[PDB]
RNA sequence: AUAUACCGCCAUCUUCAGCAAACCCUGAUGAAGGCUACAAAGUAAGCGCAAGUACCCACGUAAAGACGUUAGGUCAAGGUGUAGCCC
């Protein structure tokens, strides 16, 4: 006669306690394994809210130092004409190799925004790569 | 709404046999007749005394068998022998249902004039073809 | 339960062979016709209803059939799918789906069973959606071009779905002829057409434009001869019984149809039947109704 | 029989890992088959915020460390389930993966129940099934939500029924009643597959490995 | 006398298809409500419809038509509760 009240305390909880009250002669096969090895929380229901006031969610967007580089280039030169392949997971786009570039030259003591930005540039049309500006 | 001869429907505890089951309109469809006899026929005669003798012999044998018949009874009429076939129940005691069908066979016989038989068919309890 | 079947079984046996041996019959040849014939001349039943009559039939036909216990002495079910509460029913949507998925990786003489028969073959109550569902992702399997392979399986779930020319009879003087009957509301003609005759029609014994002295009736009596461009070929001999005038005229024109269909190529034949001359007119009179002023006339209301 | 409920059910019980299913899986794992996405921020449920590690680009990204711990308890339960015997039953209103999780209940030698959840299959089971039917002991959810983006009547059912609860909660479902909760993406094939692939696995193993214990015992 | 106590036999919607016990769920465990088939809490024995049956087919017409509505009709078919007369 397992209580039905899903509303009130957990699984674990109320077939403990009936447990102990004697209403459960034997122990469901299942309770010896959550005692032993338990959720990380308690799964009792909880009624969801939303907020109204100056609460916000604690979630806090992905932002990286890149990102402000990855910006700058689809600015500048658009998306380009090599298709991302996101099955590979070792991919990288131009704007990833762009990046890189951009990186190491800042490494080496650059501090100047635009003129990382056109050496970046330049070192990857020595290399080879058909940065083709947008405007 | 058509009441003839109609158990009408209940929740369910109401035990009723395969006559009772079938309303009127099943006579020839799915129930035969409790009465059977050459009175109705075409160019046949004395249906009025059939009818009569049939009423008094359902009536006379309810109530000599009382609490025991556990379904209608059967009236075959064969030449002059009149059969009536008893479906009963085994509660009363051997003895007195011998003594109740010799009774019975010799009273009617005596009193219609013609020999009459009693085939008791004992069963438990009343048979239960659904539950209405 | 199997046992009570069983036992049921048994009884059956032993009362089979009861039975031959009181119609004398042999025991071992004993058939379920025979048994059914036994049964019906030592228990005459006129119930006009069938099944309400008395029957000696097999176990298997008499009882229906019960579903097996779903799950083993541990608890535990025997079909993965038994929680769905139609595992039957999902199984072979399952195999369906299976043969399609696999279909899609490679690549007048039946129709389909009824939502009883998908329920008698799946021991389980379906709905009319479900079966709707089920039919169509079989005519989708249907049209994938199934193979032997997939058809040895869809076929489980299909079910398969001319005027009968007179004999020509030879009179005693060796002239060929052809008989027939037709009856138009209780009217009834027994028609006899030779193969050569000069349009002679002699009906009862009397010549047609005297026995059918109304137009109507005359142009009924032509009606089929003429369809087929036949008049003045053919001689008739009728004898029509019961009904009126129109009746009469009616019937001995479908006997007539019927007769010269003996006579008339199968093209003919198909076309006097779509022309309607070989149907029986089931149209008749219909019953007064008690409380009513005919068959369809109703008292005058009374508000 | 003392002895063997003794060294059977209550020997697995004293180990951390006593089936090894932290082997079947590594964060990188989950990541290439793409656990770790969620739905927009749109859609976000309150209650999975905190199993959510950010927000890139208006779209949620769970984090795959509370997914690989919630993922390690959720399959040793079921492990330690199958092996004690108990009836495991996988639901999964997703049309897309009904069929594989189907194939995959049957391969396991365990359940499923992937159509249209008629109402009281778990409270009105003793009428629906009959008196003395056994109710699943472990329920596995390979998607929580049904097919209008509400949770799984199965979910509070199994609650009101005290059946344990394995489920895969996206980033717009609802983990509260459920007992185990794995944080992933349960939208992908990637996903579902791996999902699928793990569970049948640990399942596989605890059946072999009680198979392999008793007759261990029984031999000597 | 009482059909406004009834059994019995029926009219009526009905030229309807619903009535449903026993369970389950929702509503904060209020009266109450319970459906979406690419399905979202309903399952349902039983009765009815349907089916089966009569007439001339598998059509049509009969028959059938539940639970309830009109304290609908009938104490004058008969029986019967209550009440009333017994020179
Ligand atoms: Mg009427
Ligand atoms: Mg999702
Ligand atoms: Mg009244
Ligand atoms: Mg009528
Ligand atoms: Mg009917
Ligand atoms: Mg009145
Ligand atoms: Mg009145």
């Amino acid at each position: 006669a397992g209580s039905r009240l899903e509303t009130v305390g957990s699984i674990f909880s109320r077939t403990r306690d009936l447990v102990r009250a004697g209403v459960l002669k034997e122990k469901p096969l299942w309770f010896d394994v959550y005692d032993a090895f338990p959720p990380l929380r308690e799964p009792v229901f909880q009624r969801p809210r939303v907020r109204y006031g100056k609460a916000k969610a604690p979630i806090q967007d992905i932002w990286y130092h890149e990102d402000r580089i990855r910006a700058k280039f689809y600015s500048v030169y658009g998306s380009g004409q090599r298709a991302f392949d996101l099955f590979n997971p070792n991919f990288k786009s131009t704007c990833q190799r762009f990046v890189e570039k951009y990186t190491e030259l800042q490494k080496l003591g650059e501090t100047d925004e635009e003129k990382l930005f056109v050496e970046t540039g330049k070192a990857l049309l020595a290399e080879g790569v058909i940065l083709r500006r947008v405007g | 709404k058509n009441r003839a001869a109609r158990v009408r429907v209940s929740k369910g505890d109401k035990p009723v046999t395969y006559e009772e089951a079938h309303a009127p309109h099943y006579i020839a469809h799915r129930k035969g007749w409790l009465s059977l006899h050459t009175g109705n026929l075409d160019g046949e005669d004395h249906a009025a005394e059939r009818t009569v003798e049939d009423v008094f012999l359902r009536k006379f044998m309810w109530g000599t068998f009382p609490g025991c018949l556990a379904d209608q009874l059967v009236l075959k009429r064969r030449g002059n022998q009149l059969e009536i076939c008893a479906v009963v129940l085994r509660q009363l005691s051997p003895h007195k249902y011998y003594f109740l069908v010799g009774y019975s066979e010799t009273l009617l016989s005596y009193f219609y004039k013609c020999p009459v038989r009693l085939h008791l068919q004992t069963v438990p309890s009343k048979v239960v073809y659904k539950y209405l | 339960t199997e046992d009570f079947i069983k036992k049921q079984i048994e009884e059956f046996n032993i009362g089979k062979r009861h039975l031959a041996n009181m119609m004398g019959e042999d025991p071992e040849t004993f058939t379920q016709e025979d048994i059914d014939r036994a049964i019906a001349y030592l228990f005459p039943s006129g119930l006009f209803e069938k099944r309400a009559r008395p029957v000696m039939k097999h176990p298997e036909q008499i009882f229906p059939r019960q579903r097996a216990i779903q799950w083993g002495e541990d608890g535990r079910p025997f079909h993965y799918l038994f929680y769905t509460g139609k595992q039957s029913y999902y199984s072979l949507m399952h195999d369906v789906y299976g043969m399609l998925l696999n279909l899609e990786k490679h690549q007048i003489g039946s129709r389909w069973l009824i939502k009883e028969e998908l329920e008698e073959m799946l021991v389980e109550k379906l709905s009319d959606l479900d079966y709707m569902q089920f039919i169509r992702l079989l005519e989708k399997l249907l049209t994938s071009q199934c193979g032997a392979a997939e058809e040895e399986f869809v076929q489980r779930f299909r079910r398969s779905v001319k005027q009968l020319i007179e004999p020509v009879q030879y009179d005693e003087q060796g002239m060929a002829f052809s008989k027939s009957e037709g009856k138009r509301k209780t009217a009834k003609a027994e028609a006899i057409v030779y193969k050569h005759g000069s349009g002679r029609i002699k009906v009862n014994g009397i010549d047609y434009q005297l026995y059918f002295p109304i137009t109507q009736d005359r142009e009924q009596l032509m009606f089929p001869f003429h369809f087929v461009d036949r008049l003045g070929k053919h001689d008739v001999t009728c004898t029509v019984s019961g009904g009126g005038r129109s009746a009469q005229a009616g019937a001995i024109r479908l006997a007539m149809a019927k007769a010269l269909c003996s006579f008339v190529t199968e093209d003919e034949v198909e076309w006097m039947r779509q022309a309607g001359l070989l149907t029986t007119d089931p149209r008749v009179r219909e019953r007064k109704k008690p409380g009513q002023e005919g068959a369809r006339r109703k008292f005058t209301w009374k508000k | 029989s003392t002895d063997f409920n003794d060294k059977i059910l209550n020997e697995p019980l004293k180990h951390s890992d006593f089936f090894n299913v932290k082997e079947l899986f590594s964060v990188r794992s989950l990541f290439d088959a793409r656990v770790h996405l969620g739905h927009k921020a749109g859609c976000r449920h309150r209650f999975m915020e905190p199993y959510i590690f950010g927000s890139r680009l208006d779209h949620d990204i769970i984090d795959l460390e509370q997914t690989a711990t919630h993922l390690q308890l959720a399959l040793n339960f079921t492990a330690h389930m199958a092996y004690r015997k108990g009836i495991i039953l996988f639901i999964s209103r997703n049309r897309q993966f009904s069929y594989l999780i189907e194939n995959m209940a049957r391969d396991c030698g365990e359940y499923a129940h992937t159509r249209y959840f008629r109402g009281g299959m778990l409270t009105n089971a003793r009428l629906l099934f009959g008196p003395t039917v056994r109710l699943p002991d472990l329920i596995i959810f390979l998607h929580t939500l049904n097919n209008i983006f509400e949770p799984h009547v199965a979910v509070r059912d199994a609650a009101k029924m005290n059946i344990p609860t394995v489920g895969i909660v996206d980033t717009n479902c609802n983990p509260c009643l459920i007992t185990y909760p794995v944080p992933g993406n349960d939208d992908s094939p990637l996903a579902v597959h791996l999902y699928c692939r793990l569970f049948q696995t640990a399942i596989t193993r605890a059946k072999e490995k009680r198979q392999q214990v008793e007759a261990l015992y029984r031999l000597q």
